[PDB]
């Protein structure tokens, strides 16, 4: 014929797919990509933040130096895992504000430990117990230094250390509460203990409380432990009449990108940008439904465990 | 979609085109054909990627924050921090349900504004020499071989050439 | 609204249409008659019954929170809790009043879309038989009882059938 | 005539409505509806969720057992209510960090104790006093153990209690502050107190100071109350010297949809799934203005007490 | 834009029009001429002043809140301090991307949309008198001086007495 | 010619401008204004808010009444600007909970005084320190009267000053921490001091720590400053042994606008409704990216430098 017919079209696909939009509940483009990663690789990946395995340790015990985390002195991290199964294994403790100082720890990145020189005249010094062997021998948390008499006296301790570095530095330290009168008295000369720590510009008195505690790794005393940070310019003093466990020297605050995560699952060798306790989970989605706990460059974690977005036309086979 | 174009005035789409998103199919002397149009399937596309990333910067790093799974009950503090997280969680939430929404929507819409635009352009072009048939098809009045359905296809067609032509067989009638 | 069809063309709405939310009127051989489109109406409502459901997830049971009233001053930990409850507050405010800004703008330019949609239908099926007024109206050249205008309303018009009809109507003219 | 016009339209109504859009401030369409929750009920619905009226009592009285909240032993709730005008009426008292104890109970959902046959050797139990009447006699908080002298010495106490049960248990104790040393040496033979509750995992100590406070219901002493959690596997363990008011049980701990909340309007007979402080509300719509301080299934509240949604075409009355 | 018309059929804008957004050429029997369309300027413009005002409510007064930068370290609650503020500042973030893009699409599109209504509202008073050319253009076949082009421009045009012209100029035509 | 043609157009720039959609990264329009404020003043405007300049003074010290901030009696302020090279001046101190006190004080917007007529017989009043002077002679905080003993005795004490306002008291009080047992004994009779402030509904007991802090202007003792807020109809009762930094008087608590600011840039005479530490800021704009500590009428701090918002259509020159 001497005519013609122009159509128009466009395209369609034969397996198509369901979105939503601001008019429909559900209909079908050509084409559509998840928006919500909903499935974690199973595995922590080594790569490429540096992961430190906990295994038997806290992060707690690691800094303390509990003679089973020995391996840890030295060590720092991106991100710290901490197992289910870890326990202590030295002296029986607790630490107010507990979490506080697991957080300052952590985000600083390291365990790394630098000693002073401190001077404890008039006592004995490196005191040992059975609930800390360390080999066949009693041992301490090897941060920790706990003074007792030397001879028949304990004086009142007056000891500095000032800070002339660039830097604030971190002081661990504690104060034992003993079982009995006869306990206290063995260790140290007087009836009733104190320790002061202060600078210029923030103080802390402790006093310990004598009495039976539940036994743990047959120890019915138990030790106290406080920290105290001090600035550039500024002075650590330290002041006990008795009962003072003692600190060795100080860790160094980075500013860090660094943290700690509670997490079972095994580390592995992969690599991968974001960290959750399900595992290492991929990083190319906007969202995530794997856990609101998260480390590293993270899809943001919403409730929906998934949403599609169109990526082509309305699909329209034929009719 | 508001242009009633996709799944309105054309009945469906076509599985049988691969070539591109949109186009033509004729029938004219010389048989049957059928081509893409690059322009219009470009002008898609290219609106449909990274069209996340005009919303959403790119993904940042975060590193130490706040606990959110706790082992004791501790009251106020622990209230605060759970609820913080559970406030975050749900604005984000909708966030993402709002997104996509709008997101598709805009998609749909576009996708059928440019299938509307080029019928638009094409029709154009023919002026008085065809008609609109009402299914997305153009009824041309005049001998339109390859060569003069790619001028149409390409922008080039001159409507005056065939007019007279298109005159002719267009008013054959009167009764 | 961007199609100009509702307060534009149309110079305005019918309180004596109760049928339906669009439709016809006429006036032909037999008097005149209106009508509702039912297509038409059901694509409008369809888009916005149920429209905040795809936005909003149901309500969610919530249970014990942080306290929001305090009856003593406390300092930075009582901070921190109004600033909390402060800054999720007004995040729900500036969604919920950009969410009815959107929806709304959504809900004019849909129904918008209908009524030109289904105008543009009509002067499709009508072809070179019928002339747009400008005012939303047709001008049919025949003779087109309710049976055909009947035709016009269910898709069914053949224009084939009326076109000579409709050339001697049209051009008995010249001059 | 032999031709015909055919119009398109679409409809109208005589009373319409303005919303705003993207493009208007304001504009009239067919119809709205109403997205924020304005008006409340003005009661506090006795359904769906389990209600308890603290009337006269505090949800902390209610839990130490304070005489005239007896009626509240054995109770449990989805939501407490608590009233302004709630007093106290048992020995005058204070908790250290009392808004997380209340949040912890609330939480919890029940004031049901288990008592617990501690065994207090050499002492006399069952302290009373004037300040704490039920009936015409002197009494005190039921769930708690005032402990003095038996005959004339007052020994250190040593009590455990495993707990060996699936649950956390929690167990409420006090110390005494006296007012005179004549009053403290009369109570508790020693002139110093000392209280020690102790876990595997924490401890507290107290100690009582002795001085007069201001009076209340006759009393210039104090009560400062304390709690310890207990974990399963875990024990109690308490080491007091005199003035310790002792615990007789433990609550139990569930993991709640449990809360408390302060209100004054009255409870009545109707139904609703989300409560405020200014009645129940209903649920239909997605946002509401009422209050901040919601329980329940609740809209989200928001500054706006109005916000129209369109649920219709822009109106367009005849020109 | 979804319409087509700018930066589509209408090649380009005009550096040359001051005098409104949107408006007319033309080349008559007294040569040629320009002016601006000031209803459809006004559609655009009223609908872009004051267009966020209608998402954003005025800046509210805040007065004591929470510290943001700290001197010491401190653990749990200065952690928390510091999600509360980051939450809360990438939410802020999030929203001013969104509604920036979401703004100026909506722009865009309704200053798209004006200019072909007003092409589609010149081309309805025409009708049958004129031709689409295809460049927003049109072809008017009869005489038509300045007092007839501003009878288009008002919306005056009565079509009917042009028509028999426009016909015999038209129409002289076949072969 | 017997024929015409109109054509349709829109206006176009020479210099336009590029914005983002949802459709495109980058497209040009005629005209857009920036939403986010990238530009600070410099200085802080003196108006419309009233800005008080600390200089020298922190505002804890002003409140206070360390000597050199002598000037701060009497003053009230919308905001409190302190700066970095603040010092003090008076006898070395600490507050727990520094930070909340701080905050408590900014809020209520004046650290203007009302002395009472506390009765303290005998003792000594009106304690003095070389660390504090106020001109050639010793000296000590202003609203704070430091006591010691009288003769050859510190008798317990035991002083009451009920609240019969309509408002909230506050009251700031203190203890001292000296350096020796014997400037324990010389100052105030007793070894052991204790102090306990109660009212009705709390109390607060504080135990001295005798012992050598770090020198700070010539003291190795300290002082530790403590508050009580006491309710209308309520009762404040001051109970010490020994040690006892007295109250002169309490602070209004107001409901307040107020607030306090840390920043060192200078103010300056201009006007404006919204200050963060860099200056003032313009509020005309949504958004801001200069700081995201702000007080007054502000726009939100964002992480973005730059957002542009078309007013105008795209522009499109001639191809
Ligand atoms: C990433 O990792 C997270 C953890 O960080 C996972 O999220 C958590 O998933 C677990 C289970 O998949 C959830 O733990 C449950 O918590 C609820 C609420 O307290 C609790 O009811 C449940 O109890 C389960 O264990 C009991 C112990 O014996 C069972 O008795 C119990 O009841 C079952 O009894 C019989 C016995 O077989 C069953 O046949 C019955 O059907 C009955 O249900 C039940 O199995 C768990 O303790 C936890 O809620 C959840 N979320 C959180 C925030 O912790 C994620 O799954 C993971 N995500 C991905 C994508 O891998
Ligand atoms: C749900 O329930 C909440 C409470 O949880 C209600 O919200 C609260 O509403 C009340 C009043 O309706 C607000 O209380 C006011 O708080 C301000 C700010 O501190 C305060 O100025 C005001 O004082 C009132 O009482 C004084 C006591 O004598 C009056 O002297 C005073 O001044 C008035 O003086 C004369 C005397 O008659 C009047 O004629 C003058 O006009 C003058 O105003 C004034 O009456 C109240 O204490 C409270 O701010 C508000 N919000 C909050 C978060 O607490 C809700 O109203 C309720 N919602 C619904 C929908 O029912
Ligand atoms: C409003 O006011 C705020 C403050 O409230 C300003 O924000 C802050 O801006 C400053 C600098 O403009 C930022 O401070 C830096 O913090 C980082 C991170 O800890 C730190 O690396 C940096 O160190 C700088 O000073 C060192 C001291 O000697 C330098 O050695 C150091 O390294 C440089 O070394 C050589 C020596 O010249 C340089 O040549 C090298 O290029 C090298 O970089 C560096 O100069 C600062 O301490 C701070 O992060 C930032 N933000 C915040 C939240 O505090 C805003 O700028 C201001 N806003 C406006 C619009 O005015
Ligand atoms: C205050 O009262 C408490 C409560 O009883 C007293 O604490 C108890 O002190 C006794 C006396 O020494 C301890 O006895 C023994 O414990 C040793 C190890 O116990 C366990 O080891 C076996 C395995 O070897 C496990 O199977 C068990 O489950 C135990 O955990 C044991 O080697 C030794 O020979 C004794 O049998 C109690 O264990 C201890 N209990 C607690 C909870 O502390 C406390 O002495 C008392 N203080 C006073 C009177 O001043
Ligand atoms: C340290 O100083 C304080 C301050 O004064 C001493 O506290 C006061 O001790 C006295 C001596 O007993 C109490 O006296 C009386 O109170 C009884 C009831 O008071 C009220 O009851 C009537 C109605 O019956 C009400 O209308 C009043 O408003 C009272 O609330 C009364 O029955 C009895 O006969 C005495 O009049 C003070 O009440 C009490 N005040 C306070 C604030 O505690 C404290 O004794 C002293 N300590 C020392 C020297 O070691
Ligand atoms: C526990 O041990 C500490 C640690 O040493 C003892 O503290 C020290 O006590 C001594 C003995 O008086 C103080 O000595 C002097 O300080 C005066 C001023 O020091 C400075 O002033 C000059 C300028 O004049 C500056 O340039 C310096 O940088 C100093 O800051 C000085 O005037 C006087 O003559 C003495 O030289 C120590 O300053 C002080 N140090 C600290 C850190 O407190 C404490 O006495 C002791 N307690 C005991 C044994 O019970
Ligand atoms: C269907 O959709 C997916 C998602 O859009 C397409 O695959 C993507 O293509 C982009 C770039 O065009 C690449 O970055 C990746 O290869 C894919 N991205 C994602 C997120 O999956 C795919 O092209 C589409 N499939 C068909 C048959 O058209
Ligand atoms: C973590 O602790 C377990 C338990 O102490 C260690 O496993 C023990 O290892 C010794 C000697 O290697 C064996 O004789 C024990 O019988 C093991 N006990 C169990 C329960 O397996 C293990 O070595 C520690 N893990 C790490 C990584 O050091
Ligand atoms: C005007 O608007 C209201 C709200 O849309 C309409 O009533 C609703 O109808 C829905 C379902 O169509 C039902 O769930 C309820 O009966 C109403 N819902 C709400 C939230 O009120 C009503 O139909 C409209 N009125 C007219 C005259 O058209
Ligand atoms: C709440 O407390 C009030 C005040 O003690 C109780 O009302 C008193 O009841 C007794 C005996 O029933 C009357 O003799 C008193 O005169 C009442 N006093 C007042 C002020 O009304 C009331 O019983 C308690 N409410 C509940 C629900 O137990
Ligand atoms: C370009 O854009 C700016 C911003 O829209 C225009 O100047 C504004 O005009 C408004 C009201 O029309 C006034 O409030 C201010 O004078 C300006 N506002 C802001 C935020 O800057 C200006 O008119 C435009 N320029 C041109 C040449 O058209
Ligand atoms: C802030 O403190 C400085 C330092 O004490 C004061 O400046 C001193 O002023 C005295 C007498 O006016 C001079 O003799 C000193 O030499 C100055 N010292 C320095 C370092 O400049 C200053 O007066 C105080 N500022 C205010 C506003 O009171
Ligand atoms: C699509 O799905 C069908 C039916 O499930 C299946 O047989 C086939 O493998 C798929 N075919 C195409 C072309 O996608
Ligand atoms: C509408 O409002 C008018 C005027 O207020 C009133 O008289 C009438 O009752 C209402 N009528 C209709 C049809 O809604
Ligand atoms: C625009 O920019 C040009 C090139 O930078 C410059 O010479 C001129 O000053 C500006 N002209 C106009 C009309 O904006």
């Amino acid at each position: 014929n001497n005519t013609a017919t122009l159509c128009l079209g466009h395209h369609a696909v034969a397996n198509g797919t369901l979105v939503k939009t601001m008019s429909d509940d559900q209909i079908e483009v050509t084409n559509a990509t998840e928006l919500v990663q909903s499935i974690s690789m199973g595995k922590i990946c080594n790569k490429s933040y540096r992961i430190l395995d906990g295994r038997n340790c806290t992060l707690i015990d690691a800094m303390l130096g509990d003679p089973h985390c020995d391996a840890f002195q030295y060590e720092s991290w991106d991100l710290f895992i901490e197992r289910s199964n870890a326990f202590s294994n030295c002296y029986p403790y607790d630490i107010p504000d507990y979490a506080s100082l697991r957080s300052i720890v952590a985000s600083s990145g390291t365990v790394e430990f630098t000693a002073e020189g401190f001077t404890w005249t008039g006592v004995t010094q490196n005191g040992r117990s059975g609930a800390c062997k360390r080999g066949s021998a009693d041992s301490f948390f090897s941060r920790l230094n706990w003074l007792t008499k030397s001879g028949s006296s304990y004086p009142t301790l007056n000891v500095t250390m000032p800070n002339n570095k660039n830097f604030d530095k971190l002081y661990i330290w504690g104060i034992h509460h003993p079982s009995s009168n006869q306990e206290q008295t063995k260790l140290y000369i007087q009836e009733s203990g104190r320790v002061t720590v202060s600078t210029k510009r923030s103080q802390q008195t402790i006093i310990p409380n004598i009495g039976s505690r539940p036994l743990v790794r047959g120890q019915s005393g138990r030790i106290s432990i406080y920290w105290t940070i001090v600035k550039p310019g500024d002075i650590l003093m330290i002041n006990s009449n008795g009962n003072l466990v003692a600190p060795r020297g100080y860790f160094k605050l980075n500013t860090g990108k660094s943290s700690v995560m509670r997490s079972d699952v095994p580390i592995d060798i992969c690599v991968s940008e974001c960290i959750t306790p399900n595992g290492s989970i991929s990083n190319d989605k906007p969202f995530q439904n794997v856990n609101k706990v998260t480390y590293g460059k993270c899809p943001k974690y919403i409730r929906q465990n998934t949403l599609k977005l169109a990526t082509g036309m309305r699909n329209v086979p034929e009719k | 979609g508001i242009f009633g174009a996709i799944a309105g005035f054309i009945e469906n789409g076509w599985e049988g085109m691969v070539d591109g998103w949109y186009g033509f199919r004729y029938q004219n002397s010389e048989g049957t054909g059928q081509a893409a149009d690059l322009k219009s399937t470009q002008a898609a596309i290219d609106q449909i990627n990274g069209k996340l990333n005009r919303v959403i910067e790119r993904t940042n790093e975060k590193f130490h924050q706040i606990e959110k799974e706790f082992s004791e009950v501790e009251g106020r503090i622990q209230d605060l921090e759970k609820y913080v997280e559970d406030t975050k969680i749900d604005l984000w939430s909708y966030n993402a349900e709002l997104l996509v929404a709008l997101e598709n929507q805009h998609t749909i819409d576009l996708t059928d504004a440019e299938m509307n635009k080029l019928f638009e352009k094409t029709r154009r072009q023919l002026r008085e020499n065809a008609e609109d048939m009402g299914d997305g098809c153009f009824k041309i009045y005049h001998k339109c071989d390859n060569a003069c359905i790619e001028s149409i296809r390409t922008g080039t067609y001159d409507h005056y050439i065939y007019r007279d032509e298109a005159l002719n067989n267009r008013f054959q009638s009167g009764r």
